[PDB]
RNA sequence: AAACUUUCAACAACGGAUCUCUUGGUUCUCGCAUCGAUGAAGAACGCAGCGAAAUGCGAUACGUAAUAUGAAUUGCAGAUAUUCGUGAAUCAUCGAAUCUUUGAACGCACAUUGCGCCCUCUGGUAUUCCGGAGGGCAUGCCUGUUUGAGCGUCGUUU
RNA sequence: UGCUGUAAAGCUGGGUCGAACGGCCUCUAGUGCAGAUCUUGGUGGUAGUAGCAAAUAUUCAAAUGAGAACUUUGAAGACUGAAGUGGGGAAAGGUUCCAUGUCAACAGCAGUUGGACAUGGGUUAGUCGAUCCUAAGAGAUGGGGAAGCUCCGUUUCAACGUGC
RNA sequence: GCGAGAGACCGAUAGCGAACAAGUACAGUGAUGGAAAGAUGAAAAGAACUUUGAAAAGAGAGUGAAAAAGUACGUGAAAUUG
RNA sequence: UUGGGCCCGGCUCUUGUCUAUGUUCCUUGGAACAGGACGUCACAGAGGGUGAGAAUCCCGUGCGAUGAGAUGACCCGGGUCU
């Protein structure tokens, strides 16, 4: 059961794993149908853009301080500075985050 | 091919009942003759003729009930829509569109705007 | 037995009517594969289990 | 069955399985205009119901059978 | 004498026909069907008997009403009558 | 192949002492399937070795 | 030497391999969301001119109506069936119906085709008895209506 | 019918047959059988062999028939010997009932015979049974347990008449 | 479940148990168990008719491209047999 | 900054109808869908059928065109009345 100079393995296959094997045969089909959903949604609301505008925020932790990424929504203060009510802002494609 | 439906539908209730009994005695006459032939395909024509008359009698009698219940609040359950059990339990469009006055004010005050970019 | 129920007698009536040979004119139909009645039953061979 | 037409003054009919002797007595009064002395019913080995309807002395079963036309 | 001599004393049925499933599994003294569980409201069925579900389930009979649910659904559960084309 | 192909049987080995190989066999009676071997890759009607 | 035994070849048997097919399966992908007290799934029993099964249907019983279509069905037979036409055949379509006995199964009961009771009509010289036809009578719970119960309790009159 | 290769095998002559199939360069796998008391199917020797021997017992003639130990009829001889090889039923069976026809299979010989095969026919109730009553018991309801499937209880800590 | 499209998948002892009147026949008191079984031909053209036979059949003949295709049906291996 | 309803479109779904070019010649064969010659169409040379391997014999395929029926407070493009 233990022979030769080999690494000791942790292969977690002592449960009925063969009943929970998920093979992603539908990756290409999911990609195509995802594109079709995206096209239908875009065509429904044109020329209004499909995305709401997102803010830019600092990634948390000491490892990702350097990077800056897209946030969830502009704070109420940021919308206050440009004079847009949050209720109004949600209707013109600007995302709002009451938590930040 | 037997009798033709559109003639039956221009008849009254009492005429149809007379023709029904007139066809039934003729079907009984054939089944006596079947004891001696014994092949008698005309029996098939008479049996489907009895079906047509009974259908016209029923469909005429059912629309008279429909007129009696047009617009009433409660009508017999066999005259109601027979979509599915679940679809009957579903909220009606009026019920599903019910809206609190607070929600009505918000939707009116802040509709989804129409806009474009890069101009 | 002689004393039977109506429900029992109704099952025995159907068991006899199913126990007939194949009518012959059915062998003459086009695209016909049935050669005989394969659901024959003899009273002494196989019981009805009623 | 036909021996009972003469010797017994009896008409033999196939009848609905669900009908009782009261309805069969009424039925023959309407269909053939004849009175039944008694109705004797029977459920056949093939599952159908057979009725023996003996007529009163007022009626001749042989005459009625020729009226119906099965003799 | 537990073989042939004892096999000659079998003339008292333990089971008769069941009214719900018609199978000759209605236990006379227990007044229960060993097959469908009659007269319990639910049908007797087990996940350890998967072949037994095959023998008696939807589609093994007439499906006299479920036959046409897809046909009625495809037309949006119409009401009324068809019109004659002009 | 189907996951249960060749495994829709209730077969048990007869054991030894009955002058037949120790392969699992179909129980019951009255059909010709009764007493026949089952479940093996060598058996007619069994499941293949290492099903795909 | 025959017979017999054994081997081989040809031919014929037995048998159903091999070969070639294939209205079946299996797996993967895509789309969809639709059972039932308005009685489902299932069961039983029946139904065709001549049918046992399978398939279909329910005493309107291998089906009725409607719409579309446009000359069949076919093993045989036969129309009081049809052909420049409300017209053959068609689960082609399907929105109107029928839907036996059952079954969650619902008047009570059920190893019985057992036993009721109510309403209307009807036959027998009948509000009471007998028969027939039609329509009804389950349970839990909810909203309401009506009739109530309790010194639970309020105001008045002794 | 031969040829080629150490071999695994390949190619060919003749016969049969009737619809697809090969070589070469690569890819791929449910890829090579003599065995597993292997699996399924088939076929032998044994072998025209073991055997077809309980229940006293059959024989003659005629008819039918292609054909008769075995069918029918007659004559005879027998047996069961009324706690029967008689005449009925309960349980169980389910058409085996009866007539006509018939012998491919079945009746471990035979078969013109049959509980076989095919086609028909047949079961009649106010009084006989069921139906009704209650027995040992079973089991709803009101309730009380139990996550629950359901369990207990049978008038039960109940406002219990589909009263007369 | 409903409806579609595919495959370096299987090809009738394989593939679903089921390509067929398959959850069928059949077994079991019951819970349950559970098979076998595809292929004539392009078309039945499925062998008229004569003869021997009690008949089944046979011998002629006939149909067919083929009967070295006769429903005991394409090919028809081996065991085993004449 | 701004309410509602009807009427027609659009979008989604279902479904009806309509469409190119050899059956020319020779040989074999029971049958030509085979071989050879000459071709034709092709946004169609997928697939199936028809007496053997059929783009051109048939259905389809490709290209689209045009009807009808639905469906959507919770899709928009318009009228119209409030
Ligand atoms: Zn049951």
């Amino acid at each position: 059961a233990i022979s030769k100079n080999l690494p000791l393995l942790n292969n977690h296959f002592r449960k009925h794993w063969q009943e929970r094997v998920r093979v992603h045969f539908d990756q290409a089909g999911k990609k195509a149908s995802r594109r079709q959903s995206r096209l239908r949604k875009a065509a429904k609301i044109a020329p209004r853009p499909i995305d709401a505008l997102r803010p830019v925020v600092r990634a948390p932790t000491v490892k990702y301080n350097r990077k800056v990424r897209a946030g969830r929504g502009f704070t109420l203060a940021e919308l206050k500075a440009v004079g847009i009510a949050p209720k109004y802002a949600r209707t013109i494609g600007i995302s709002v985050d009451h938590r930040r | 091919a037997g009798v033709k439906t559109f003639e039956l539908r221009t008849k009254s209730k009492e005429q149809l009942e007379s023709q029904l009994v007139e066809l039934k005695q003729e079907l009984a006459t054939l089944k006596v003759q079947k004891l001696q032939r014994p092949s008698l395909p005309r029996i098939h024509t008479v049996r489907k003729n009895i079906a047509r008359v009974l259908t016209v009698i029923n469909l005429n009698q059912r629309e008279n009930v429909r007129a009696f219940y047009a617009g009433k609040k409660y009508i017999p359950k066999d005259l109601r829509a027979k979509k599915t059990r679940a679809l009957r339990r579903k909220l009606t469009k009026f019920e599903a569109s019910q809206e609190t006055e607070k929600a009505r004010k918000q939707r009116i005050a802040f509709p989804q705007r129409k806009f474009a970019i890069k101009a | 037995p002689s004393q039977k129920s109506f429900r029992t007698k109704q099952k025995l009536a159907k068991a006899q009517k199913q126990n007939r040979p194949l009518p012959q004119w059915i062998r003459l139909r086009t695209d016909n594969k049935i050669r005989y009645n394969a659901k024959r039953r003899h009273w002494r061979r196989t019981k009805l289990g009623i | 069955a036909m021996k009972k037409v003469e010797d017994g003054n009896t008409l033999v009919f196939q009848v609905d399985i669900k009908s009782n002797k009261h309805q069969i007595k009424s039925a023959v009064k309407e269909l053939y205009d004849v009175d039944a002395l008694y109705v004797n019913t029977l459920i056949r080995p093939n599952g159908t119901k057979k009725a023996y309807i003996r007529l009163t002395s007022d009626y001749d079963a042989l005459d009625i059978a020729n009226r119906i036309g099965y003799i | 004498g537990k073989g042939t001599p004892s096999l000659g004393k079998r003339h008292n049925k333990s089971h008769t026909l069941c009214n719900r499933c018609g199978r000759r599994s209605f236990h006379v003294q227990k007044k229960t069907c060993s097959s469908c569980g009659y007269p319990a409201a639910k049908m007797r069925s087990h996940n350890w008997a998967l072949k037994a579900k095959r023998r008696r389930t939807t589609g093994t009979g007439r499906m006299a009403y479920l036959k046409h649910v897809t046909r009625r659904f495809k037309n949006g559960f119409q009401t009324g009558v068809a019109k004659a084309q002009t | 192949v189907a996951e249960n192909a060749g495994h829709q049987t209730s077969a048990e080995s007869w054991g030894t002492g009955r002058a037949v190989a120790r392969i699992p066999r179909v129980g019951g009676g009255g059909t010709h399937r009764s007493g026949q071997a089952a479940f093996g890759n060598m058996c007619r009607g069994g499941r293949m070795f290492a099903p795909t």
